[PDB]
């Protein structure tokens, strides 16, 4: 369903960069060559509300599309002196389902690279707001004995005794409903909590509140049972409503080809072999490739 | 004392043009000279003959 914040893609087409609904541009550079691969072509950088995006502005078929659930370490180099003006670079970092990646964005114009800080800003208000937009378990959300709420978000309906179908005796606990996600503590060593967000949800229905996952958290289904079946249906209802009412346009929390082959961050590597014991070190190490040894890759 | 080798005195400017380029500009030089008056080293004395 989302994936402009989960991966990291290349030759993306024209109707992928555009600005999802809950997603809102906020910064954008001219003239941000791309290096890491040397087609010294310039381009267009922009810093969105879900991922950063890059287009050549002359061939604007190439171009490129990070996650910020998926970036490592982003860094920005001050050099080139006084032969010009104080040019500055933006090395990205990214490693999606276990593939290193690097992008090199150089801003040619020494007149306007105000951008590469906003853009480290954006990058701690996505990872501070998690709670808004992933699944977790038994996290610390109870205080005393109410919730602590994230920045936008405010509780509807407040239910006591409501029961978990996936244990045996340490069930009946509170559930508490809000815009942005759901979710149920355990009344009894509260800590046995799950934090349900609606982008997560899947189709919320009955066979008992089942509640099924989006294909990324698995297929996590949630069953919980309550007190006679009307404030029941009652709460069925009210939570596909706001199920629906959140998905027009979503929030996200943040405040404020051969393609891939020429970023890797290894240099011609997209792997990682079995790790394995080594009788040698006495760590963890990755499988030694087809007849190298240890005290032979050390030395020079 | 001794009387300057010429009146003529020299003014320059030193400025820059902010370019696309050379954001912090393009240094040019141009000057102008004015031509003091005699009034100001000399005065009127007596002649001598010889």
């Amino acid at each position: 369903a989302l994936w402009e914040d989960r991966d990291v893609r290349f030759d993306v087409s024209s109707q992928q960069m555009k600005t999802r609904p809950g997603e809102v541009l906020i910064d954008c550079l001219d003239s941000v060559e791309d290096t890491k691969g040397n087609n010294g072509d310039r381009g267009r950088l922009l810093v969105t509300n879900l991922r950063i995006v890059w287009h050549s502005l002359a061939l604007p078929r190439v171009n490129l599309s990070i996650g910020y659930n998926c970036i490592l370490n982003i860094t920005t180099r001050t050099a080139n002196s006084k032969l010009r003006g104080q040019t500055e670079a933006l090395y990205v970092l990214t490693k999606c389902n276990s593939t290193r990646f690097e992008f090199i964005f150089t801003n040619l114009v020494p007149g306007s690279p105000r951008l590469y800080t906003s853009l480290i800003a954006v990058h701690r208000a996505y990872e501070t707001s998690k709670m808004y937009r992933d699944f977790k378990l038994r996290s610390a959300l109870i205080q005393n004995k109410q919730l602590r709420l994230l920045p936008q978000e405010n509780v509807y309906n407040k239910i006591n005794g409501v029961w978990n179908l996936s244990s045996d005796q340490g069930n009946l606990g509170t559930f508490f409903i809000t815009n942005v996600r759901i979710v149920w503590h355990a009344n009894m060593n509260d800590s046995f909590n799950v934090s349900i967000p609606y982008l997560q949800i899947r189709s919320v229905k009955i066979r008992a509140l089942v509640i099924e996952s989006s294909q990324q958290s698995g297929g996590y289904v949630l069953g919980f049972k309550i007190d006679p079946v009307e404030k029941l249906q009652e709460s069925v209802k009210e939570i596909n409503s706001l199920h629906k009412v959140y998905s027009a346009n979503p929030i996200f929390g943040v405040d404020y080809t051969d393609a891939f082959v020429a970023y890797f961050a290894d240099g011609n590597k997209q792997q990682d072999r079995e790790p394995v014991f080594s009788e040698e070190l006495g760590l963890a190490i990755e499988k030694l490739k087809d007849g190298f040894t240890l005290q032979g890759l050390w030395e020079v | 004392s001794y009387s300057p080798p010429e009146l003529e005195g020299n003014a320059v400017v030193s400025y820059s043009r902010p370019t696309e380029r050379n954001p912090d500009g393009i240094p040019r030089v141009s000057q102008c000279k004015f031509r003091l008056p005699l009034k100001l080293v000399c005065l009127p004395g007596q002649p001598s003959k010889t």
